[PDB]
């Protein structure tokens, strides 16, 4: 597809067989969705956020579905404002910014 | 107002 | 042009004599910039991401140079830990994402 920009860029993403809405978000190195459980394997791990850093939890290696194009790599979970899709992920479904 | 962007 | 999102999507923008690296980043409603003096009244604002809020003065119809495209409107002013060009002015410039 091609997203404008008018409104923001949710989208419904598929992980661990749940539906879920998620931003694309080129400002994010990284994938960080809010508190759930997922598969198995994760490390504690520190992000830079704003006035310090957050607390998440680290899966390597998740299956995740964006508009039916599939990617799998690591996914952060913790007290995100809102579902955030990264560029870790964005590169794997051929994400561009266009102008 | 939400600037989500993250390092 | 396409930007490809391997790396963080900088690109250096104009405000007056003023340049700046700056983020294109889809994930902020909103255009935010670090240590900028601009022209016109502003109003306090707060603006919230990953980790929490920063309190930043609003500034309307600032122009803004974006890769040879004329943006004008609000800017954010505050201690944002990247400069960030948010869909406010992404919009006006025609970018959008693609996959």
């Amino acid at each position: 597809p091609q997203i404008t920009l008018w409104k923001r860029p949710l989208v419904t993403i598929r992980i661990g067989g749940q539906l879920k809405e998620a931003l694309l978000n080129t400002g994010a190195d990284d994938t960080v969705l809010e508190e759930m459980n997922l598969p198995g394997k994760w490390k504690p791990k520190m992000i830079g956020g704003i006035g310090g850093f957050i607390k998440v939890r680290q899966y390597d290696q998740i299956p995740v579905e964006i508009c039916g194009h599939k990617a799998i790599g690591t996914v952060l979970v913790g007290p995100t404002p809102v579902n955030i899709i990264g560029r870790n992920l964005l590169t794997q479904i051929g994400c561009t910014l266009n102008f | 107002r939400q600037a989500n962007f993250l390092g």
